[PDB]
């Protein structure tokens, strides 16, 4: 009844240095809740190997179906499936440009890291996600990591003519580091955003431009906050503890 | 496919685990997941406690000035804890986070005048250095050897800002005159939680060694101690945010691509 | 009394739970 906003509160508070184990837990203790708990609670992002390209891929929620995952680059699931949730022949065109376009803006922004672009199916348009992983080099003995969460829903109009496009971006940023000056230090967790927009559909204006600049737009302004965030709010925290 | 023992320790754990300030809002949370009042009360009651003295939550005793910390040396058995400097003892209802019944207690007379000596020093040095701090002091012999145990706690609690912090440092000097072994561990959590979960785990472990002489004399020289090690960790947390954000931050991501411009989606596409 | 913007993202149903949540 609440007890899926009950589970959605306790991410938002139990530390993100357990984000993993916290959700295993979560469903554990509420089971009849696993679907939707997979759905809306946002975890790291694994990389895998596609054997079949020698690409690397991206791994969530949004390309699983049971225990296999399906790659982007090769649109097979691994381990095989007989019956994993394909996107249709149209869908799985604009998933390759998707594909290809994101890995272009992945080399411009991040000059580095993994993308992997996942579309599927609604009744009057269609969704996506966007993610992108990028780790740091493990300079000045800083481990880092960047995790990029967007999914857009599109819903698509009879004219054919404009859309209206839904983004829900959530970025994840860990950083840690053990020094003699100031013993372990972990700085992790995630934010996340959203925003909406109406936008024309046209051949100057297609889908792949309309969610890609919302998506630019997004990250550019998380990017920001992020910093303000970890490196102002929290650094102001502490030393109003002491 | 999961029984009701693994969901109640699921439950505790979760419990034990509330950020600073946040203890309300993770038990509610909890409370209504196991929907299971009786299995919560049974399961979990030792998680509360665990909680308030892990987080060495001060508590204010009707009738005595300043707070007494919760936390493993206090624990006096049957839901009593020891206030060291007010000398007695009081029954702390781990729940509501409220003191009661005090009674006057005697502790350990030999290590009397050091422990008032340094909860004397820790004091000053408490209120002239966090903005609301409260520490305790307890003197025991630990496998017969003579310990000062200084426990400090200070935070900031803003929730209607989406945040919340918490300092604690837990000091040890056994004494082995004409010298004292120092261990020390320092700790700090920070969340922010405005549309995210964002948060700060620190701590550092401290190894000393220094002279002993009289108790006065000796409880300056602990604070000295303190102060010195304190600052530092202070400051080198400070220098790890600015290294995290000139540098890792900085080569995780571009603001902008190297034309400094947004990218043109079509020439992208083409 | 937090917003959870991530609880109102579009799914994909007839997605199979991972196996050792059965379904
Ligand atoms: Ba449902």
């Amino acid at each position: 009844d609440q007890q899926l906003d009950c589970a959605l509160d306790l991410m938002r508070r139990l530390p993100p240095q357990q984000i993993e184990k916290n959700l295993s837990d979560l469903i554990d203790l509420v089971p009849s809740l696993c679907e939707d708990l997979l759905s809306s609670v946002d975890q790291p992002l694994k990389i895998a190997r596609d054997k079949v390209v020698g690409k690397d891929y991206l791994l969530c929620d949004y390309n699983r179906d049971g225990d296999s995952y399906r790659s982007p680059w090769s649109n097979k699931y691994d381990p095989p499936l007989e019956d994993g949730a394909m996107p249709s022949a149209r869908l799985r065109k604009l998933e390759v440009e998707a594909n290809n376009a994101f890995d272009q803006y992945r080399d411009l922004y991040f000059e580095g890291g993994v993308s992997s672009v996942y579309l599927w199916d609604l009744d009057h348009g269609f969704a996506g996600v966007i993610l992108i992983k990028k780790a740091g080099d493990g300079s000045k003995k800083i481990k880092g990591c960047w995790d990029s969460i967007h999914v857009v829903e599109v819903q698509e109009k009879s004219s054919g003519r404009t859309a209206h496009y839904k983004l829900t971006s959530t970025v994840m940023l860990w950083l840690q580091t053990n020094k003699t000056g100031s013993g372990t230090m972990n700085l992790g967790g995630s934010l996340t955003r959203q925003m909406e927009k109406d936008e024309t559909v046209s051949d100057s204006s297609p889908h792949i431009a309309n969610i890609g600049r919302l998506v630019e737009d997004m990250e550019n302004k998380i990017r920001s906050t992020l910093n303000e965030i970890y490196f102002g709010k929290t650094k102001d925290i502490v030393n109003g503890l002491r | 496919r999961v029984s009701d023992e693994e969901k109640v320790r699921i439950a505790a754990k979760f419990i034990t685990h509330a950020p600073p300030g946040e203890f309300n809002e993770v038990f509610n949370d909890v409370r209504l997941l196991l929907n299971n009042d009786n299995l919560l009360r049974e399961g979990a009651a030792h998680a509360f406690a665990q909680y308030n003295m892990d987080q060495f939550t001060p508590v204010k005793i009707e009738g005595y000035d300043d707070q007494v910390l919760i936390t493993e040396h206090g624990d006096l058995g049957n839901g009593r804890f020891l206030d060291p400097r007010n000398k007695i003892s009081f029954k702390f209802d781990h729940l509501r986070k409220e003191a009661s019944d005090p009674q006057p207690e005697d502790t350990e007379s030999a290590l009397k005048q050091w422990r008032d000596a340094c909860d004397s020093a820790l004091r000053a040095y408490v209120k002239d250095h966090y903005p609301n701090g409260f520490c305790t002091v307890y003197g025991k012999s630990i496998d017969g050897q003579q310990t000062i145990i200084a426990c400090i706690e200070s935070h900031q609690f803003q929730p209607k800002n989406f945040w919340n912090g918490r300092w604690r440092s837990e000091w040890k000097f056994t004494i082995t005159p004409p010298t004292a072994q120092v261990a020390a561990v320092l700790k700090i959590q920070v969340h922010y939680y405005e549309d995210g979960n964002v948060q700060l785990v620190s701590h550092k472990d401290i190894q000393d060694s220094v002279q002993v002489s009289s108790d006065v004399q000796t409880a300056k020289e602990f604070i000295k101690i303190i102060e010195n090690a304190e600052n530092e960790y202070q400051t080198a947390i400070s220098e790890n945010y600015q290294t995290m954000s000139d540098t890792t931050f900085k080569a995780l991501r571009r603001q902008l691509p190297v034309t400094r411009t947004k990218i043109d989606w079509n020439k992208i596409l083409s | 009394n937090l917003l959870h913007l991530t609880a109102n993202r579009p799914k994909m149903p007839g997605r199979r739970l991972p196996g050792r949540f059965n379904g």
